[PDB]
């Protein structure tokens, strides 16, 4: 769940891939949930591959913003229901 | 936990209500009755089921009247029923007493649901288990609607409920498929006949009695009374012919 | 295959061998019951004959339409309509195997030998072809996940 | 005991499960909408889905007008909806005959808000099952989309979405509303909003729509009132031509 | 007709503590962090609205009101309720005070009148 | 049921993208309607607008047997092809029957 | 002069799944190996409960074995003279599908005596004793 | 035996029944024979009263709401009072505000909508008594069979009570015949006699075992017991 834990492991699975210039991470990593090792490089797996969907060899901002809203979108819980809190 | 369904408010885990479930489930086991929307007016129809022969024959009705142009054809629980459209009689009285203008067709709708979804709102009262077929003519033209225990009303073109409910629908969507640009009121008689025989050959092992009638500006002038006379015979033998 | 207890070579070839309760189930005598000693239903047997019986003996007729036959019929109603003694005068009536079973026999001691039952059950009814299974008391197995 | 998820008491995680199974009652019509707010009017667009063909398409919508100005789209099952326009529109009247004043969109929000809170508080009675979406045109505000629900948490939405697809329609329109920056649409006319609202659905639900599919409500400068088939069929000939 | 439902919903549980104060207590501990601290020359109350979706407006949702102008509440609770209860709140410090002394009550005698509602719903059935 | 899932079965990295096929909307009944009613012999001009209308939370195998319905219900009248006023029939058959299943829920994982 | 195989509702509570329908399988087998048979199936308010759901799937493995009994009683194959005596003290809890005739037609009503029957009980209970006459 | 879903009346079986319901017309088939008929101008019930031992009486099975109507028996006793009383209100607000005597139907439609209030609301219980309401107006002579469901229907004759709808075959027998029987009472109640007498299965009828009424045009409402009824035995 920390902030400086997400940007490391975001940094690291980047540096392998081809993450385009004007692309931010830490836009993506602007709210703080409980995001796992794992699902934050599936993610990343999703963006590349909804970048290839739409021919484009390098991927952009718009698919890894779009890539947080598939792979994590709730745990339902009671988060569904905004009068608990 | 069990006993979702002992109570009435209560929501089952899928949010689908269980005592109204059960009234609707009881609403089927009555006798059918049809309701055609001609283009003048409306024509009800049922199909009051004739027991042992002790039963005096055109004698029990099931059309009640409310006010003059507002028919109630209800299946079901009967007694339900009554007491709903004795309801309507008071609010439909009540409306014309203090506005002096018959009260129109959808407001008469407005006030038959809210008060059927009154009771299915606590837990110290019994949902009705009465399906209605009521409508009829009013300033703005001819309304159908069909009633259903939960509360829910529709602006029907045509409308059944009963044993044969389904069968009366079938005959329903082929008589709209036949008549798009519209129905008369005269021809409209002899086609809620002929679909309540279709309907009834369910129910071919108990005898059948049939009652219509209609309320229509074009003959009635906004009057709703029986069909008696000459034609319910022609209705019944025409109805008879194509069998 | 039938091998040698020593030579092991292959003796001769055997038939596919089932569970041996699954060859148990399969009725042997028809109950003389027929459809004039079940009274009342006549909508119901119409249905069930027309959808299990018919696409048995007259096919072709489903064949030339281009449609498929249904696979099963539910029998769902309140206890003591006659649920059990139509199936009861189908198997009187039809000609095919009618491999009866309880739901609760399909229920067993380890695991997975239940699905080795009821899937050997269906390689029988496959083997002696058409046939009408007639799991009963299906509310035995059939409980929501 | 086991008596808790009946009634609306709390449970050993704190929670109001009979409240929680309410939320899953507004999803049995699965109709999606969406209203978007406009640079000085509101537009709301829900599914019209007509099952059957008996069906009259004018009377079958989930779209009321509470007052001349004040209009209100609801998801749910259709007589607590009913209900609950009927209380709102009561509501309204006595507010304005007390006050001498049209009420704004918040107030109105606020007061149904309250009476789902006193719903639920109370054992006796039982929440309501729908989730309503009240808009307007606030002289004194600015245009307004206000969304209550069933326990009473209500709050004044950029952009509203519902239904089963309420997720879907929510991040589609969010990504525009993130890179656009601004609190609502730009387009000065009532005409260009609809078109916006209606590709944005398609492109959401992926489906194509129809002179009968879906039911729009206009919310003008004090001026509301749902259009007609026509015009939402020349709308559509319009956005296909455009793109 | 009317209300049915004239017993008691909090009964003693037979460890001797109420169950509805002590699950009220639990739905509370959860939820939004609010917190406020008194200075000599001043009170500071402090709350986080939790914006449930990007696309709601905090504005128009008010996590602190006005009780009276010297007066604030803020709640860490649930939402309806609250509302509900500073509405009844207003109401019952007009009628006992604007109505009858021409002023508005201090904070002392208010907390208790408003807290009367909570203890007396604990209690009604 | 993807609920009653083990969490570490359902983890991103053993189970990849998570395709979920929901129940066919409008335009998709459209084509299931093409599909399984193209062997059946015709005979009409099978504008399925009113079952596509109708067949509402309608899922898949339901529109087959729709159509097994309807070819049923040809053989009732002793005809040797379906009528566009007998797919109707069945289409309404199936949705009385559609209540007595459980009103199907489920969450987008 | 008849077998008269006892069961006590209990019994037929085992511990792995399924055990119970093989019980009464295995019951009914031996009965009707024999040429006249009585069974004597008591406190079946153990094995009786009405079917119903909870979403945990409460005490199914009874409800496994009282189906597969409801089957051997009355299945798709005749009894064969296994005429069967019930006994219960709640006969409210027990499924409906038990009460229909076919496999159980006549229900006893063992109540509480009359003055008459309190008469006669003491007399059979104090045919011994050493009472005082008078 | 009772059921889980017994509890109160306001309840519904999955099936789609109400077991209250259920039980007030097992209640009323449990009761006495009191089969009735009636003809186009007069109307006869006859009444088979129980004891409870040989030094005991009879209940009044046939209770008179007004000169141009009558009741009768098939069950709770105590019950019949509160019907008897409702509907002697409402003749007697007829006759005070209207004049017009009141309708047989309309007595029907009041008793059926009494009927229910108890069965439509939590706290009440449907009564299980078996009304045959008898009148003559300026239609003709008129016959009902209430229920405790709220189901009231008009027949030429019936028969509510124990075993007394085994008596019903003899009114379908000759129920061709007594309608054209205008203007001969004695016969009429004669028929009727023999009606109830196809119930009897332990003991015959007596002086202090029938119970008679009858009304017409010429004949108003009028209760034969005692030696008066032992002419018709
Ligand atoms: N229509 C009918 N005609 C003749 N007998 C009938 C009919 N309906 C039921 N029965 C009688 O019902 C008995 C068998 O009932 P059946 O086994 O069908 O009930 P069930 O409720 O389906 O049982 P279960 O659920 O235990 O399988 C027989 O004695 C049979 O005579
Ligand atoms: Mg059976």
């Amino acid at each position: 769940r920390d902030r400086r834990e997400r940007r490391l492991i975001f940094g690291t699975i980047a540096s392998k891939m081809s993450l385009a210039p004007e692309a931010d991470l830490d836009s993506l990593i602007i709210r703080n949930d409980s995001l796992s090792g794992a699902v934050i490089a599936a993610i990343m797996q999703e963006a590349g591959l909804r970048a290839v969907r739409k021919n484009r060899y390098v991927i952009l901002q718009s698919d890894l913003e779009e890539a947080y809203a598939t792979q994590v979108k709730t745990d339902n819980t009671v988060d569904k229901f905004d009068f608990y809190k | 936990g069990t006993g979702y369904d002992l109570s009435n408010s209560v929501f089952s885990p899928d949010g689908r209500n269980f005592q109204v479930e059960y009234a609707v489930k009881a609403v089927e086991n009555g006798t059918t009755s049809i309701g055609i929307k001609c283009n003048d007016g409306v024509v009800f129809a049922v199909e009051k089921l004739i027991t042992s022969k002790l039963l005096v024959p055109q004698k029990n009705v099931k059309i009640q009247v409310v006010d003059r142009h507002i028919g109630c054809v209800y299946s079901g629980l009967i007694p339900d029923g009554r007491h709903l459209v004795n309801r309507g009689r008071e609010e439909a009285a009540s409306f014309k007493k203090l506005y002096k203008t018959p009260i129109p067709i959808p407001a008469f709708a407005d006030r038959l649901g809210q008060y059927v979804q009154a009771h299915t709102l606590y837990n110290s009262v019994r949902p009705f288990g009465v399906s209605t077929i009521f409508g009829g003519v009013d300033k703005n033209g001819a309304h159908l609607y069909m009633l259903e225990p939960s509360g829910s009303y529709w602006g029907y073109k045509g409308a059944a409920t009963g044993k044969g409910r389904q069968s009366a629908k079938a005959e329903l969507e082929k008589l709209v498929d036949h008549h798009p640009e519209g129905l008369s009121a005269r021809e409209a008689v002899k086609q809620a006949a002929k679909i309540i025989y279709l309907a009834h050959e369910d129910n071919k092992e108990k005898d059948f009695e049939l009652e219509i009638s209609w309320c229509s500006l074009s003959e009635t002038n906004g009057l709703h009374k029986f069909v008696k006379g000459d034609l319910l015979q022609e209705a019944i033998d025409f109805a008879q012919k194509e069998i | 295959v039938g091998v040698n207890k020593d030579s092991y070579l292959i003796l001769d070839t055997l038939p596919s061998e089932f569970d041996s309760r699954v060859k148990a189930m399969e009725v042997d005598e028809k109950p003389t019951e027929t459809y004039s000693d079940v009274g009342g239903l006549d909508k119901q047997i119409e249905e069930l004959v027309e959808a299990i019986v018919l696409p048995m003996k007259r096919a072709d007729k489903f064949k030339d339409m281009g449609i498929r036959a249904p696979k099963g019929a539910l029998m769902y109603g309140p206890p003591g309509t006659g649920k059990t003694l139509l199936a009861r005068a189908c198997a009187a009536q039809t000609n095919a195997t009618f491999l009866k079973l309880a739901a609760p026999q399909l229920v067993q001691m380890y695991i997975g030998e239940g699905a080795k039952l009821v899937r050997d059950a269906f390689a029988l009814a496959k083997e002696k072809a058409p046939t009408i299974i007639f799991i009963d008391e299906l509310d035995a197995i059939g409980t929501k996940r | 005991a086991g008596y808790d998820r009946h009634i609306t008491i709390f449970s050993p995680e704190g929670r109001l499960y009979q409240v929680e199974y309410a939320f899953k009652a507004t999803n049995q019509t699965n109709i999606n909408s969406l209203a978007v707010r406009g640079k000085d009017c509101t537009v709301v667009i829900s599914q019209k889905k007509v099952p059957d063909k008996l069906l009259d398409p004018t009377t079958v919508s989930y779209i009321f007008c509470i007052s001349r100005t004040i209009g209100m789209v609801v998801n749910g099952p259709i007589p607590d909806a009913r209900n609950a326009a009927l209380r709102a529109k009561a509501e309204a009247a006595e507010f304005r005959y007390k006050y001498g004043y049209d009420m704004p969109c918040d107030v109105l929000a606020k007061r149904m808000a309250n009476l789902s809170q006193i719903y639920t508080q109370r054992a006796y009675m039982r929440p309501l099952g729908v989730i309503l979406t009240f808009v307007s045109v606030d002289e004194e505000l600015g245009p307004s989309i206000y969304k209550t629900d069933p326990a009473g948490y209500y709050v004044g939405y950029k952009a509203t979405a519902t239904g089963p697809k309420q997720q879907e329609i929510t991040t589609n329109l969010e990504n525009h509303f993130k890179k656009s920056k601004i609190d609502h649409i730009n387009e000065e006319s009532w005409e260009k909003v609809v078109e916006f609202a209606i590709t944005h659905m398609i492109d959401a639900l992926g489906t194509e729509f129809s002179k009968n599919d879906l039911e729009v409500g206009v919310a003008t400068k004090d001026k509301f009132f749902t259009l007609s088939a026509e015009n939402i069929e020349e709308r559509l000939v319009a956005i296909a031509e455009q793109d | 007709m009317t209300d049915r439902y004239s017993f008691s919903l909090t009964t003693f549980s037979p460890s001797g503590k109420l169950g509805q104060i002590d699950y009220a207590l639990t739905a509370v501990k959860q939820g939004v962090t609010s917190l406020g601290i008194k200075a000599t020359n001043g009170v500071v109350i402090a709350t986080e609205k939790k914006s449930s979706s990007p696309l709601a407006m905090s504005e128009t949702l008010s996590k602190v009101s006005l009780l009276t102008p010297d007066i604030g509440a803020v709640y860490s609770g649930m939402g309806p309720d609250y509302r509900v209860l500073v509405d009844k709140s207003r109401k019952v410090a007009h009628t006992s005070y604007k109505r009858i002394y021409g002023e508005y009550p201090p904070t002392k005698l208010l907390v208790s009148e408003v807290a009367k509602i909570m203890q007396e719903a604990t209690q009604s059935g | 049921r993807p609920d009653t899932l083990d969490p570490a079965l359902l983890r991103p990295g053993r189970l990849d993208r998570k395709v979920e096929i929901p129940l066919p909307n409008e335009a998709g009944r459209l084509e299931i309607f093409k599909i399984h009613t193209a062997k059946v012999k015709k005979t009409g001009e099978f504008d399925f607008e009113a079952a596509v209308k109708m067949s509402d939370g309608f899922n898949g195998a339901d529109i087959r047997n729709c159509a097994t319905e309807a070819g049923f219900f040809a053989i009732r009248d002793d005809r040797d092809h379906i009528n566009p006023d007998d797919l109707m029939k069945a289409v309404r058959k199936v949705a009385e029957v559609k209540k007595l299943e459980g009103t199907i829920e489920y969450q987008k994982l | 002069d008849a077998t008269f195989i006892r069961v006590i509702g209990s019994e037929l509570v085992q511990k792995y799944v399924g055990e119970g329908a093989r019980m009464v399988r295995e019951l009914f087998e031996m009965a009707r190996t024999k040429k006249a048979c009585i069974i004597f199936f008591d406190e079946i308010d153990a094995v009786g409960g009405a079917r119903f759901d909870d979403g945990a799937g409460g005490d199914n493995e009874v409800q496994r074995t009282m189906l597969e009994l409801i089957t051997q009683l009355d299945g798709f194959d005749p009894r064969g003279n296994i005429k069967v005596m019930f006994a219960t003290n709640r006969p409210n809890t027990l499924d409906p599908a038990l009460l229909r005739p076919g496999r159980i037609d006549r229900k006893v009503e063992f109540s509480l005596p009359d003055l008459e029957g309190r008469a006669n009980i003491f007399r059979i209970h104090s045919k011994s004793m050493s009472v005082e006459r008078g | 035996f009772r059921n889980n879903y017994d509890g109160d009346t306001v309840t519904f079986s999955p099936t789609g029944r109400l077991f209250q319901v259920e039980y007030a017309l097992e209640a009323i088939k449990q009761g006495s024979v009191t089969v009735g008929l009636r003809s186009n101008t007069h109307a006869v019930l006859v009444a088979l009263k129980r004891n409870a031992d040989e030094l005991s009486s009879y209940q009044k099975k046939i209770i008179k709401c007004d000169e141009h109507m009558g009741l009768s028996l098939a069950g709770l006793a105590p019950d019949a009072r509160v019907l008897s009383n409702y509907l002697r209100q409402q003749c007697n607000y007829s006759s005070l505000v209207f004049n017009r005597k009141l309708a047989v139907e309309r007595a029907g439609h009041l008793l059926c909508d009494k009927a229910q209030k108890n069965t439509q609301s939590y706290g009440g219980r449907p009564y299980g008594v078996g009304l045959l309401i008898i009148g003559y107006d300026k239609s003709g002579a008129h016959l009902l069979e209430f229920q405790p469901s709220g189901n009231v229907t008009e027949l030429y004759g019936t028969a509510i009570g124990a075993r007394s709808q085994g008596a019903k075959t003899y009114l379908e027998r000759t129920l061709d015949t007594f309608i054209k029987i205008d203007g001969n009472p004695d016969e009429l109640i004669k028929a009727g006699v023999e009606a109830i007498s196809q119930s009897l299965r332990d003991e015959s009828l007596t002086v202090d075992n029938l119970s008679i009424a009858i009304v017409g045009k010429d004949t108003p409402f009028t209760i034969y017991d005692g030696e008066a009824v032992a002419k018709y035995i």
